[PDB]
DNA sequence: CATCCGTGAGTCCAG
């Protein structure tokens, strides 16, 4: 889906495969979180469905040993004094010695503060012990997490519940036409876009000999040139766009190991998933009703939450019986207008545009010589049209889908290129979307908090603030007190003093809240960037603080206040809000799970073989399941017809399936229901 | 209503459409009209919005654990791909909107369409069949929104104020239409208290008999009030001939009128009107000022005071058990009192440092959603964590979330957070199979005549003897009497009958016998009316759903399986208990009960318990054996004190529980007849439903535990 | 016997039906469902099923 | 700064000074 | 397609239907023409009164069944035009047993009362009554506390409605134009006194309007369609 | 006394019922009517003999089901079980 | 209890300019500011460009050779073009440059009746060997129209429909000092905010508005 | 009252 979806799904640990356990095998026990897990396993990644606790991703510090257990850095004192000499720990040589935590106050030389410091011992048990028998303490505070754990601002003030969602969804991001890095973010988001191997990173340091859009060109300093091709509008296993862009301009100075150019979901090297938005915490006319979201058009206007998204579409021509399958622009009974958009071959031509149901490559057959209808015959008479042999098997496009086709792949058993026994001809076609946000697209943020899109208002109906400047994202409040996920609040905070910038008072010296702030955040620019480290950075009194500092606008007004709320005024009536509404920034990433996918219906369709009820599927075109549950409800209210209907005439009465069509389109009354072919074959199947 | 995709509709109504296409000649026949639609001519989106004219559809959510996991809609086209949904069925479904996906089929018969217009539209099925409370009701940001203008503000502005010295009475509007150009400038607050003339709303009932001797209310006559203006919008939708209501809509408060509209007025009077009530919250949700800051949630004052004085409390015990003074199982078991305790004080420390304006108490105190238990984790402290066993674990978190938790601290609470969704995933299951198990023994019984006639019935405790005098309303009244139909005449001590037999019992007909004195009515049950096959009408009585005696044909059997596993979730006894009773298994407690009535001999040594009952009339003494991990359950004696543990010269009935545990049934069975064990298991039943905060009527389990019993075995050829 | 075979312990039931030569009269839920009958509920008895409906006497055409 | 050893924008960063070893 | 104009009609009140609106004029039209109906019109009130057996308000006029709040209150609902804007004064004379109406009230020439049957106080035996009022001009709703400076000798100040419409409220749903289901469409309920059509006091809403947004339009007369 | 009834809720249902014995007697009631109606227009066409047409004034394109549970608020269906 | 006819002052600024308008009804002010703010986001004319085409281009997702940027983030730099034509009917702009160097707005060529606000717009750095020949379409409208629109009509494979934003509005917002002094002094003041794209002044804007919403208030003087 | 074998252990979806 995006680069970090692909970096850990590389650092999974499964309990699950041959010669490990099944699924139901697996009892409660193995799935929590061990005290072992410590800096090794993180405790917070992992499914949410039926393979929790079996699925988990490989901790940020941890390596393995070549005997396959799970090492840890740990950091070594002596006697009291912290030494930069590291030793890996295994899980059971950490369970015979004696942990410190990674925040104890340590002296400038490395000696511990206070005589009895906290713990950890064997058996996750935890006491306070005396500095003398401190053995080694933890690297550091976000030790114990994943990399994507290590991507959730303000992480410690988030329940697991939600937090574990927040992990999941961020490897659900899509790419994004271009790709804004997180005002608020954690450090995490450089190395973790570094290492997915889906950025561009220069090997040999030196100068940008040439740029194009098509690769860099970079002349090393020893004389030798290496080229990067740029990945350009490729199609990913999940339909996702994998398009990388040049960062540096021809002439550039680089050193070695530099992002020459990012890909998807990447801003100067560091991990997009999302858009930083304007925000507004309040329930919005019941529009933002149990966890949807209400959008401001300007974020299709703009193209602020739009992706890109490429499929690949295949058809085959075949040796049959009867002949060979060949593709031609000649398809029988076909006008002129339908054929207009395909090459003489009878492919379609790149750049043209392709809706549902037209032709993308004309395959004809030759069908079985059959006795064609004596009514046909007939007909066939009368206008004189002798019939051909051949049936269309073309390949149209399916329901649903929609775009520009943007390339052909042909491949011939003519051309000398090696195919399958029996096919012929084989064409591809990749047809790309340009698909901007619309209503029951799903959006979250970092903090499990997600949600469909409800209803996006036109820009002017937006709650805006006092110098015209509409919001983006309307929140409701009372989703979040109860999922414990306030970290979103602090986000928005932190998110928006991150975009109006600060500035500490420094007269009279430095303030006692701004006092453990390091000097190069007492001063910030407007949309500057920040880190928040888990299990570190911002604390609650200096948040409070920075709300004080927020800096004014063009006109000289500051827009909210050190509570963090503002005054809004509503769009629609005009009158302004009755109460200070929380406002700020906060990081929203667009989901993979679009309308344009997980919508589907069927009047009619294909069948199965056996049981002759519908098959299953939107890629099969398929009828629901009104399985055992659903017959319990139709049976509890009583809706004798209802439920027959749907078992018989809607699923396996082949007879009558058919003649429930035409009294529709005769216009007349539905027939009496017959028997269900799925009870003959377990009549027969009884025999 | 629903908001139909206008691509879902296309396909769903495809037949229906290319057949008006072949009509209005759009097309030339049924072959091409299919092409058209294939193509999405521009003509079709005027076809079927023709087409979809008042023809339901059917909207199904998974998991479909009651009949309203299916609600028939009127068809709406709609722009965009998403089905939209109304909000009050968000309860029935159980749908929220984080990604939710509903599956939608077609009726296409005569009769299909008919069934789902009446039947199965969600504007009839507003109640819940499983306990007869509002489903369809004012559920987040509708109640917080209605509670908002109904409650009183003492000092806000445009209040009333009594007339002195030289300026007069402040406050008083001659109509509703005076008082709203009010607050338009910008005198009058929408939630303070006023006095108001009133000319199409009728006056409660205690005081419509002071100002009219009922006379009959009439829309024109004219009276005054002590409300706030919002008060006064709230019952224009009730609307008229509905008593004025002069409280704070909490979300019991407007439960209670829907309830009372379900029982008088019509049900498209209910249906309209709750649509009045949710486009009254939505509009004042967002004019409440209900919003989520860093300063909202505030830590408590006292929050470093009150725990250093529980870890000094906690030190003097480790302290204590470091002497080897305390059992291993009575520390834990103190240090768990002590942090329970500390967990209590810093809720305490919130509610009173919170202002009422407070959004986070303001939701939670409202009914709206969320408990005070989520704002103490918020604000106050997590406490206890669960142990991979299950006990409560000795060390403490004593940070909140809004201050950061350790590093140590977020570890162990992953633990449980993990253990606690695993285990919810498994009951779920347990659940559903319990489920199917209570749909399959209860398939045959349908509601088949209107009356057995037998006056068997079973005896319903309506209230207990309060001890000083007078009486206290039973606990179990609202599940076990309040829907049942009388199959006795109810007479007090003189010879006047409140109630007769064949009525059905409503709630001012418990009122009619809750002064009357008497405190037990025999009552028509599933169990006791015999019928042929299934069950009769009178018997099962008012159904839950309408509010009415129940149709000649209903599956309440279904229902009643639908009705108790629905909320199975919801357990911690707990949901093992649940199988234990309707799989009839020997229990785990295995607690004895007297085989015949008499004096109790209790006779306890330290290795065993032993029971010996010298019988009252005469008799042969029976004497039991008892495991002393068991202990005596404290039964009600004849000297009506409960908390009476069992002693020795106590006095027993027969079939007595002996000691706390549970009974078994079978044994009830040979000791108190097949008539007995039907009422022990649907109390024991019940009394795990309670713990849990669940309430199905009684109905319901009964009509399960009759297809128990409709066996007898052969003794002899 | 059909009931049961569609509940639990499938090949148990059939074992024990064949050997008993059990006759299954199509009269439940369960079994009126499998074979696509109206269930024998609500809608479905002939109470409500066999309705004659017609115009009222004084209903009359123009 | 947090993360100053590629070349990459500086992510300013509210933190006790962590020196122990890089990702 | 052009906007139409449609009514719905009860005697006192009516309301107007306004569709198809450009999508999202329907919220740039509502609340903007419901505060003019409410304040933009100019009828005439009561501002203050002056009653004979009154030193304080406490006590209620000797004679009178109705308590000195329960009189100011019926008086509120009493619709007057007056032809000046300068301030007039009417009187109220009556005596005996029965009840007063504003039937009974002796107006000044030019000045008239529009529902002369409009129930004010019942009077006993022995009971008299001498007020005087205070009419006024100006437009919407005016506080008590601005009339509070009628002659020291029991001056009362009243709340002033002058505005001749009483209440209004507007929906905005949306209407399917052609393949866009995006038009607004307008709903409008508005109740008026006994003084002025509901028809007649939106035109004159709208024309006041009409005055405003000319500000603007002067200065290019630009474009638009029609 | 209520608001006139919109849609899908008109006739009302509570004086719907008030002529019949019970939720389900209703359905089978209207729906073998609507079955009526619509055997009525495809027969006339070519067949005489046909069910008496709706006995009330049809509205624009009115589905069979909304004109029979009209007639049956119009009481001038006859009942019988 | 006063009468007095209401003003349209303006005091200024190069891009923006504030207007004052007084004496309103109390409690007037906040929506008759908003009725004109919704018109100015809405419902302002202007001109944009419709659609484009590249030389060797046939749709939106392909490289031109030489060119350091892809046809999307040169289409997407294309909608931060400010541009008024007074042309109703559609009229073509071209852009030729060749070899090393920056291209901008100012090598964009508007014909006779269409002008460029903004020439320092950055859109394509072409480096060596690079050629680059567009051929933009402007039209006049309204609001915000999807490019999706322009496909279906018979528009050629090589034209590459490109979305429109007409609304030469920026940022509006507004502030009311409401005298509620105890007394007959009590009104409104409203001060107007209006800011523009340089495509046209933002007193010009508020003028359309007016013209605007004077004919549409106008039909409710008619008579039945 | 305690062992050994065989049969259970939520729905829909996607894939
Ligand atoms: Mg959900
Ligand atoms: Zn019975």
């Amino acid at each position: 889906n995006n680069p970090l979806s692909g970096l850990t799904h590389k650092r999974r640990l499964s309990a699950l495969g041959p010669g490990g356990l099944s699924r139901e095998r697996a009892g409660l026990e193995v799935r929590d979180v061990h005290p072992s897990h410590y800096g090794r396993m993180c405790p917070i990644e992992t499914p949410e469905g039926p393979n929790i606790g079996l699925i988990g991703s490989l901790s940020v510090y941890a390596r393995v040993n070549p005997f396959g257990f799970i090492e840890t850095p740990y950091r070594k004192v002596v006697d009291g004094v912290v030494s930069d000499e590291i030793v890996y720990l295994t899980a059971d040589e950490e369970d015979r010695h004696v942990v410190a935590q990674a925040n104890s106050p340590i002296d400038a030389d490395g000696r511990f503060v206070e005589p009895r410091v906290l713990v950890r011992r064997k058996a996750g048990e935890v006491e306070y012990v005396p500095s003398s028998e401190v053995d080694y303490m933890d690297v550091s505070p976000r030790q114990m997490v994943s990399v994507a754990t290590a991507m959730i601002p303000f992480l410690e003030h988030d329940d697991a519940n939600r937090a574990l969602m927040g992990a999941n969804m961020q490897r659900q991001a899509v790419p994004l036409v271009r790709s804004e890095a997180p005002l608020v973010g954690t450090g995490m988001e450089l190395r973790a876009a570094i290492d997915a191997g889906d950025v561009v990173v220069a090997e040999e340091s030196g100068v940008i000999e040439e740029v194009s859009a098509d690769y860099i060109t970079v002349m090393h300093d020893n004389g030798t040139r290496r080229t990067y091709r740029m990945r350009k509008f490729a199609r990913s296993n999940h339909g996702t766009c994998a398009n990388q862009c040049p960062i540096v301009d021809a002439g550039d100075r680089v050193e070695a190991g530099q992002v020459i150019a990012d890909g998807p979901c990447t801003d100067d090297g560091e991990m997009a998933l999302g858009k930083n938005l304007l925000v507004a915490i309040m329930p919005w006319e019941g529009h933002n009703y149990e966890d949807a979201i209400i959008l401001s058009n300007r974020l299709v206007e703009e193209d602020v939450l739009t992706s890109i998204h490429i499929e690949e579409h295949e058809i085959d021509a075949r040796d049959t019986k009867l002949g060979a399958e060949e593709i031609t622009r000649d398809i029988p009974n076909i006008s002129d207008e339908v054929l207009a958009d395909l090459d003489e071959r009878g492919i379609v031509r790149i750049g043209a545009e392709v809706r549902d149901g037209d032709i993308l490559v004309g395959k004809v057959t030759p069908k079985g010589e059959t006795e064609l209808t004596p009514e046909e015959r007939l007909l066939r008479a009368i206008f004189g049209e002798k019939a051909r042999e051949v049936r269309d098997t073309s390949l149209k496009v399916p329901h649903g889908e929609s775009g520009k086709v943007i390339g052909i792949r042909v491949f011939s058993r003519e051309d000398e290129d090696e195919l399958p026994a029996g096919v012929n001809e084989l064409v591809r076609v990749y047809v790309a979307q340009k698909r901007k946000i619309s209503d029951g697209d799903k959006l979250a943020g970092r903090h499990g908090n997600k949600g469909v899109i409800g209803k996006i208002l036109p820009v002017e109906d937006m709650p805006f603030l006092a110098d015209g400047t509409p919001v983006d994202i309307i929140l409701n409040t009372h989703g979040v007190p109860r999922r414990m996920n306030i970290g979103q609040i602090l986000e928005t905070h932190l998110g928006w003093c991150a975009h109006s910038g600060w500035k500490v008072d420094a007269a009279k010296g430095v303030p006692d809240w701004a006092a453990r702030l390091p000097d190069e955040l007492l001063e910030a620019q407007p949309n500057a960037i920040v880190s928040t480290p888990v299990f570190d950075g911002a604390q609650e009194a200096e948040l409070q603080g920075l709300l004080s500092c927020t800096l004014p606008n063009r006109d000289g007004d500051v827009l909210v206040d050190a509570d963090g709320k503002a005054m809004l005024f509503d769009g629609r009536s005009g009158e302004p809000f009755p109460y200070p509404v929380t406002v700020g920034y906060m990081y929203i990433m667009k989901l993979h799970h679009l309308v344009d996918d997980k919508i589907h219906a069927r009047s009619t369709g294909p069948y199965s073989m056996i049981t002759q009820q519908p098959l299953g599927g939107k890629a099969q075109f398929g009828g629901q399941r009104f399985g055992e549950m659903e017959c319990w409800a139709m049976q509890a209210y009583g809706a004798a017809y209802t439920l027959q209907e749907l078992l018989t005439i809607k699923s396996d009465d082949t007879v009558g399936r058919v003649k429930v069509y035409e009294a529709i389109v005769k216009g007349e009354n539905i027939p009496e229901p017959g028997i269900p072919e799925s009870f003959k074959v377990l009549l027969k199947e009884l025999q | 209503q629903c908001g139909l995709p206008k691509l879902m509709a296309l396909e769903l109504f495809k037949p229906f459409v290319m057949k008006r296409l072949v009509d209005l000649n759009h097309a030339q026949n049924i072959k091409s009209a299919k092409r058209m639609v294939e193509r999405q001519r521009p003509q079709v989106w005027d076809v079927l919005e023709e087409v979809i004219a008042e023809h339901p559809v059917l909207l199904n959510r998974a998991p479909t654990l009651h009949r309203l996991g299916i609600q028939a809609f009127e068809p709406m086209l709609v722009e965009g791909k998403a089905i939209q949904l109304h909000p009050l069925v968000c309860e029935a479904f159980n749908a929220d909107f984080d990604g939710d996906q509903m599956a939608v089929h077609l009726p296409l018969s005569a009769e299909a369409q008919a069934e789902a217009r009446i039947l199965m539209l969600s504007s009839n099925n507003i109640l819940s069949p499983a306990s007869g409370r509002p489903l369809a009701m004012p559920r987040l940001d509708m109640v917080t929104g209605l509670y908002y203008l109904t409650t009183e503000v003492p000092g806000d502005t445009g209040e009333y104020q009594p007339a002195s010295g030289d300026h007069p009475e402040t406050g008083v509007y001659s109509s509703p239409a005076e008082a709203i150009m009010a607050a338009d400038r910008g005198v009058l607050s929408v939630r303070a208290k006023i006095k108001v003339r009133l000319t199409q709303l009728r006056p409660p009932v205690e005081i419509e008999a002071e100002l009219f001797g009922h006379s009959g209310w009439q829309p024109g006559d004219a009276w005054m009030a002590e409300t706030t203006l919002g008060r006064v919008m709230f019952n224009e939708l009730l609307p008229l001939g509905y008593p004025f209501v002069n409280k704070q809509m909490h979300k019991k408060v407007q439960a209670a009128i829907i309830n009372d509209l379900a029982e008088r007025y019509p049900m498209i009077v209910v249906a309209q009107t709750v649509d009045k009530l949710k486009d009254a919250g939505f509009y004042w949700a967002t004019r409440s000022g209900v919003t989520v800051s860093m300063a909202d949630v505030l830590v408590p004052p006292r929050k470093k005071e009150i725990l250093d004085h529980y870890e000094e409390r906690a030190d003097k015990v480790e302290k204590q058990f470091q002497r080897g003074a305390l059992n291993h199982d009575e520390r834990n078991e103190a240090l768990v009192e002590i942090w329970k305790e500390a967990t209590d004080e810093v809720g305490q420390a919130l509610r009173e440092h919170y202002p009422d304006d407070n959004p986070i108490i303001t939701i939670v105190d409202s009914g709206a959603t969320g408990n005070f238990t989520q704002t103490r984790t918020l604000a106050g402290m997590k406490g206890l964590v669960t142990n991979p066993k299950g006990e409560f674990i000795p060390r403490p978190v004593k940070s909140s979330f809004r201050e950061g938790l350790t590093v140590l601290e977020y570890f162990i609470n992953t633990h449980g957070a993990r253990k606690g969704l695993a285990d919810t995933a498994l009951r779920t299951a347990d659940s559903g199979y319990l489920t199917r198990r209570l749909v399959d023994v209860s398939q045959d019984v349908i509601v088949r005549e209107h009356d057995c006639q037998t006056e068997r019935g079973i005896v319903v405790e309506l209230a207990e003897r309060a001890p000083d005098g007078t009486l206290i309303r039973d606990p179990y009244i609202e599940t076990s009497a309040y829907a049942r139909t009388l199959g006795t005449d109810a007479v007090d001590e003189a010879g006047n009958v409140i109630v007769e037999r064949g009525q059905d019992l409503g709630d001012p007909e418990i009122d009619a016998l809750l002064a009357a004195g008497i405190t037990q009515v025999k009552v028509r049950s599933v169990l006791t009316c015999a019928t042929s096959t299934g069950v009769c009408a009178t018997c099962y009585g008012r159904s839950m759903a309408t509010g009415k005696l129940v149709d000649i044909g209903e599956a309440v059997g279904i229902v009643a399986a639908q009705s108790i596993g629905e909320p199975g979730t919801q357990l911690t006894g707990g949901l093992p208990r649940v199988q234990e009773l309707f799989e009839a298994r020997v229990p785990r407690g295995k607690a004895p009960i007297a085989d015949v009535t008499g004096r109790v001999r209790l006779e306890d040594g330290e290795r065993f318990y032993k029971i010996t009952i010298v019988p009252d009339d005469g008799g042969e003494e029976v004497v039991y054996d008892k495991i002393s991990k068991r202990q005596r359950l404290r039964v009600f004696k004849h000297e009506d004190g409960s908390e009476r543990v069992l002693s020795d010269g106590d006095h027993v009935e027969v079939g007595q529980q002996l000691m706390e545990g549970s009974a078994d049934p079978h044994e009830v069975l040979r000791v108190q007849g097949p008539r007995e064990v039907q009422i022990h298991l649907v109390r024991e039943v019940q009394e795990v439903y309670r713990a849990q905060g669940v309430s199905i009527h009684d109905k319901h389990i009964e009509v399960i535990v009759r297809q128990m019993l409709r066996r007898v075995t052969i003794i002899d050829s | 016997w059909l009931s049961a075979a569609s509940f639990q312990e499938t090949t148990r039931v059939l074992t024990d039906a064949a050997i008993n030569c059990r006759s299954d009269k199509l009269n439940g839920l369960k079994e009126n469902v499998i074979i696509g009958k109206l269930i024998p509920a609500g809608t479905g008895i002939n109470r409500y099923r066999n309705i004659a409906v017609q115009p009222t006497e004084e209903a009359r055409a123009a | 700064s947090n993360n100053s050893v590629p070349g990459a924008p500086n992510r300013v960063s509210f933190a006790k000074l962590r020196e122990p070893l890089e990702v | 397609r052009p906007t139409l104009s449609e009514d719905v009609l009860t005697d006192n009140r009516s309301q107007f239907v306004i569709e198809p609106l450009e999508p999202g004029f329907g919220y740039t039209l509502g609340n903007s023409l419901r505060r003019t109906l409410l304040s933009s019109i100019p009828g005439a009130a009561v501002t203050s009164i002056r009653i004979d057996g009154v030193l304080h308000e406490f006590t209620t006029v000797p004679g009178v069944k109705e308590d000195v709040t329960e009189i100011i209150l019926n008086l509120k609902s009493l619709v007057v035009s007056s032809e000046e804007d300068e301030p007039v004064t009417m009187y109220l004379r009556k005596q005996g047993p029965g009840e007063v109406t504003a039937g009974d009230i002796v107006p000044p020439a030019g000045v008239t009362v529009h529902n002369p049957g409009m129930h004010i106080a019942t009077l006993n035996d022995k009971g008299k009554l001498e007020v005087e009022l205070v009419v006024e001009r100006g437009r919407g709703y005016v506080p008590a506390v601005q009339n509070r400076a009628g002659a020291e000798i029991g001056r009362i100040p009243v709340d002033s409605i002058y505005s001749p419409v009483l209440k209004v409220t507007y929906k905005v749903d949306a209407t399917r134009v052609e393949q866009r289901t995006d038009f607004d469409k307008l709903i409008l309920d508005v109740e008026t006194k006994n003084s002025i059509s509901p028809r007649d006091a939106l035109a004159s809403a709208g024309k006041t309007l009409v005055e405003l947004f000319g500000l603007a339009r002067e200065l290019n007369v630009e474009a638009e369609g029609i | 006394g209520y608001d006139t009834p919109l849609g899908i809720t008109n006739p009302p249902i509570d004086e719907l019922l008030d002529r019949v014995s019970s939720k389900y007697a209703l359905v089978i009631y209207a729906a073998k009517r609507a079955r009526q109606i619509n055997d009525y227009y495809n027969q006339l066409g070519e067949g005489i003999l046909e069910y008496v047409g709706p006995l009330v004034e049809p509205g624009l394109q009115e589905k069979p089901l909304s004109i029979a549970l009209r007639e049956i608020h119009a009481d001038l269906l006859e009942h019988t079980e």
